[PDB]
RNA sequence: GAUGUCGGCUCAUCACAUCCUGGGGCUGAAGUAGGUCCCAAGGGUGAUGCUGUUCGCCAUUUAAAGUGGUACGCGAGCUGGGUUUAGAACGUCGUGAGACAGUUCGGUCCCUAUCUGCCGUGGGCGCUGGAGAACUGAGGGGGGCUGCUCCUAGUACGAGAGGACCGGAGUGGACGCAUCACUGGUGUUCGGGUUGUCAUGCCAAUGGCACUGCCCGGUAGCUAAAUGCGGAAGAGAUAAGUGCUGAAAGCAUCUAAGCACGAAACUUGCCCCGAGAUGAGUUCUCCCUGACCCUUUAAGGGUCCUGAAGGAACGUUGAAGACGACGACGUUGAUAGGCCGGGUGUGUAAGCGCAGCGAUGCGUUGAGCUAACCGGUACUAAUGAACCGUGAGGCUUAAC
RNA sequence: AAUUCCUUGUCGGGUAAGUUCCGACCUGCACGAAUGGCGUAAUGAUGGCCAGGCUGUCUCCACCCGAGACUCAGUGAAAUU
RNA sequence: CACAGGUGGUCAGGUAGAGAAUACCAAGGCGCUUGAGAGAACUCGGGUGAAGGAACUAGGCAAAAUGGUGCCGUAACUUC
RNA sequence: AGGACCGAACCGACUAAUGUUGAAAAAUUAGCGGAUGACUUGUGGCUGGGGGUGAAAGGCCAAUCAAACCGGGAGAUAGCU
């Protein structure tokens, strides 16, 4: 049910050694708008493949 | 297991999914583009695109079937009068899904789904 | 003897004229190309390594492409080895076909069994369920006890618990060879073999006989 | 499954009569009595048809010698020698499992015209 | 599939109307008895002046089940109820002299050729 | 300043003083069967009526229904019938309050797991240039049961009754593993019937809601009750046992020298895992062979150019899966959806005609629909990029 | 017997098999006549027992439907040490 | 506690229905102040099961089953 | 007519599960009992601690009961920890 000794700060750190996030490293650049976006996602201005799809 | 099964249950009961996709297909027909979660699109295709393929041929029986599936006479009329003719030569694939980022309140994969022609 | 690498096609039946239905697994065994011969001098044991099927050229990484290039054979979907007996002998590039099994009468088929995911002890190990009623509290399919008491003070290794089931290598031995159809590259064996449709099978003449 | 398809094709009978559930059929099945091979008729009402290519089957229900019996004949078996239709029944369902709870007059089937 | 506590009908004129399976004999932990298997029963219901009286314990052979039998063809034969023939406890011979209802070819085994010969069908 | 009681349940695990099956010696062992002792733990070793029961007593099995240890194994797994709170009553004892291992009825079972342990499944590094495969097998694990029938052979044996050894063959039971071809189950993602009620203006046709409203069927998948398969044969070393030659100790004597046999134990053979086997192995293939500067000067650091084999990421996904992982596929493409054709399932859709007063029937019509199935098909989505990963790999000594 | 320790008394019934039950016997450890005896229609969320029906209680589990569990984003405890 | 609990009175429409039961609705009011995915074991709350049918268990606990109206018919016993 | 019967409101609370750091310091869900009565409820009043009240259970008397709560004697006492 519950611990029988206080775990150390070392064991917090060890358990959390897997908690780090991963960055994208990987922004794609649209052909026409030239702006960065997430691979396979439309851009902020509505482009994808280099065509307006939203406007 | 889930081997070879189809259909997301989307954390809903069957009645709820059926009602929800009826509404969402009506929405897509009348607006020609809607914004929804990525998993709810990709389930709209299995619902909407059969409606267009049904609307290819106009008959009373077909319209009554469409009305049964989409209890919306305006939607039925738009299917049979605009989308039927518009997609007459296309072999399925009437819609198009565009990933569009994440929702702000729940970090939900969001997507656009639209008719491929969309008056353009 | 060596065996052949095939693919599971499905199951069906054969009706024999005296009115017996024989369930069969249809294994197609295309030509198996020998891509390497291992011997005592170089490798420390006797074996042939085969390939089979076909693979898209854009998917063949050039390490594999060079390996297949040496043997002068086309890329297959994989490589498998068969230890060689004392009399057997093949050569690189030799194509071995199904009529190897023309007169065998028993094969051992090896495949990867269907994957059942994380399975409970009831499904994984046939544990008897506890009572559904009569006061049972939240303990219907649960495993029950797992050890004795203070004196072992531990759970013995190899205890049967829940966990991953299936998706593992399985051999069924001594299957009757119902028909060997050379023209279609078909082997028909009586009974069921591990795996799903479309999975690889290793078919060898029965060891135990 | 092209290859299983034709493996099965090579092996289906070609003369299976058309019948429907509700029809009264007699089925001639081969019976071997040691050295002798004999032809025995089992006649009844088709209550179910499982039609799956080579794996087709049909269930025939009988009232024999006091109590009901039903055989599930595997169509395309060489045991089944021949199937013949004695009368054509008019039913609306595809499975007449409700006939298991009927007997006598309550089990009658209208003839199909 | 006849197990302990199953109620069977009696397909012979030995007098019993209902018998209850008491032991599926012929193996340790053996669960079920199909057509052709010897079970041991108790008699639950008998006609007044029969050759066996209610409460007797004796053997019997299952001649009809409604789980049925599988023929080598793959076909299956089912009945609408389970029935057995009472057998003398020491020499497994029928007690009756008439057999009612069809029986099945699984009895042709030199041990139940009496039943086959007396049966009205199959 | 709390170490939960019995039995059942669910899981066990070990010992051997062995219940069965296996080997053998002696018999007051003719055979069949025993009795007794020795060796042997590989596997197996009932479900019920009564009672809270272990037990016991039954009634039927079985090859056998072992005996103990394990906090009389097991309540952070379950039960709580009994025991052992507070209510009540009986017999009994006490003047009484009350009491009785006397009885009787009724009577709150908490825990989201930190650590060890265990079943699964990953990340990091290492393995000495990196990579993609394919292996070896050191080690572990799993399995390792038995009935009945027939032949040998009514032969041996026996006065008859009875009835073999040994050697083979075929079918079972329990058990395990795979599977879904069959036979079935389930199938709220498919079709039909039907009740009440509300809606679509209404008729008709439909939809909602009433547990999928109630149901009747049912595709795929999954599954057992369904169907295939398997526990070995063979080795090697032996146990009890039996011997051979053979002295000590002219004889003898299985042992002291030497030589054989001999069992489900042991080691293999069968199957699965497996080089973190840091003792990190092997085999094959693939890729990278530009400069410059500074200092402790060294397996030293930086700069510019270059980035390969591959890998990851992202997307479309899967009979893969909690998540990772794993496998397929990304336009040179069938990876998924859709579409097309088929199959399957339900069973003759709507609309119209006709007959009938009508409900309804009939024809058009086995029609219409049909999910996860099968064959196709780029119609939609799978983007050129980018990212990571480098630039020839230490030293020593031998050999060449 | 809500009472009998011995005791699962004994005998009969009911079961294939019955320490319970039901009917007897009397050998009442230790019933008994308003701290009532004995019976009793009806009645009881009363106690025991036996049938038929009925079924996943079980032989023995299989599948589906939902809510959690699992993963992602926001928030964010506890016993204990 | 913006807590699944407690809290007297009054009004009360339609269609089925004996009904203020219940089903579905009207007027009116809401969708319950975390959501999005996946579709593991196991837990909870359901649905359905072949053959059997209480073999379960302390004990049929739980589940399943029965169910309405008219009419026919109805036992021992009894304080009628 | 009836401490009649069946059955909502209403008033109870026999059984099972769930919950047990709860939605809740006794509830929820599925059944269950009574339901013209010895009924149920509203509003006020009255009874007080060795006292009340009790269709009786050592029940109840503000989540407290073999003697309420609050303040005082009082820093009772404690060969005990």
């Amino acid at each position: 049910a519950v611990q029988q000794n206080k775990p150390t700060r070392s064991k917090r750190g060890m358990r959390r050694s897997h908690d780090a996030l991963t960055a994208v490293t990987s922004l794609s650049v649209d052909k026409t708008s030239g702006e960065k976006h997430l691979r396979h996602h439309i851009t902020a201005d509505g482009y994808y493949r280099g065509r307006k799809v939203i406007a | 297991m889930r081997h070879r099964k189809s259909g997301r249950q989307l954390n809903r009961n069957s009645s709820h999914r059926q009602a929800m996709f009826r509404n969402m297909a009506g929405s897509l027909v009348r607006h020609e583009i809607i914004k929804t979660t990525l998993p709810k699109a990709k389930e709209l295709r299995r619902v909407v695109e059969p409606l267009i393929t049904l609307a290819k041929t106009d008959s009373v029986a077909n319209r009554r079937l469409a009305f049964a599936r989409t209890r919306d006479n305006e939607i039925v009329a738009k299917l049979f009068n605009e989308l039927g003719p518009r997609f007459a030569s296309r072999a399925g694939g009437y819609t198009r899904i565009l990933k569009c980022g994440f929702r702000a309140g729940d970090n939900a994969p969001m997507a656009y789904i639209e008719l491929v022609d969309r008056s353009e | 003897m060596i065996g052949l690498v095939g693919k599971k096609v499905g199951m069906t039946r054969i009706f024999t004229e005296d009115g017996v239905s024989i369930p069969v697994t249809v294994i197609e065994v295309e030509a198996n190309r020998v891509t390497q011969v291992k011997d005592l001098a170089n490798d420390g044991y006797r074996a042939i390594q085969v390939t089979t099927g076909a693979k898209k050229a854009n998917r063949v990484t050039k390490p594999e492409a060079g390996h297949f290039a040496k043997a002068g054979v086309e890329a297959g979907r994989g490589l498998w080895e068969f230890r060689l007996a004392e009399g057997e002998e093949f050569t690189v590039g030799q194509s071995i076909s199904v009529e190897l099994f023309a007169d065998v009468k028993k094969v051992d088929v090896t495949g990867t069994s269907k994957g059942k995911g994380f399975a409970g002890t009831v499904k994984r190990w046939n544990f008897r369920t506890q009572d559904a009623t009569h006061g049972n509290s939240l303990s219907h399919r649960v495993p029950g006890s797992i050890g004795q008491n203070q004196t072992p003070g531990k759970v013995f290794k190899g205890k049967k618990m829940a966990g991953q089931m299936g998706n593992e290598r399985v051999t069924v031995q001594s299957l009757d060879v119902v028909r060997v159809d050379a023209e279609r590259n078909l082997l028909l064996v009586k009974g069921a073999v591990p795996g799903a449709t479309g999975s690889d099978l290793i078919v060898k003449p029965a060891v135990k006989a | 499954s092209n290859i299983i398809k034709q493996l099965e094709q090579e092996q289906m009978k070609q003369d299976v009569p058309s019948f429907r559930p509700g029809d009264t059929v007699e089925v001639k099945v081969w019976v071997v009595e040691g050295s002798k091979k004999r032809l025995q008729a089992f006649e009844g009402v088709v209550i179910a048809i499982r039609n799956r290519g080579l794996h087709s089957a049909f269930t025939v229900r009988k009232i024999s010698n006091g109590e009901g019996v039903e055989r599930v004949f595997q169509t395309h078996s060489p045991v089944v020698d021949s199937i013949s239709v004695k009368r054509r029944g008019a039913v609306r369902k595809a499975k007449l499992y409700y006939l298991r709870e009927r007997t006598g007059k309550a089990a009658r089937i209208k003839e199909r015209l | 599939m006849i197990q302990e506590q199953t109620m069977l009908n009696v397909a012979d004129n030995s007098g019993a109307r209902r018998v209850m399976c008491i032991k599926v004999l012929g193996g340790s932990h053996r669960r079920y008895a199909g057509v052709g298997d010897i079970i041991k029963i108790t008699i639950k219901e008998a006609i007044p002046r029969g050759k066996v009286k209610k409460g007797d314990v004796l053997k019997a052979v299952v001649v009809r089940t409604k789980k049925g039998v599988r023929r080598p063809d793959g076909s299956v034969i089912r009945f609408d109820g389970n029935a057995c023939v009472l057998l003398n406890n020491n020499s497994e011979q029928p007690i009756g002299t008439r057999i009612f209802g069809p029986v099945t070819r699984e009895l042709r085994s030199e041990k139940f050729m009496k039943i086959i010969s007396l049966a009205p069908e199959v």
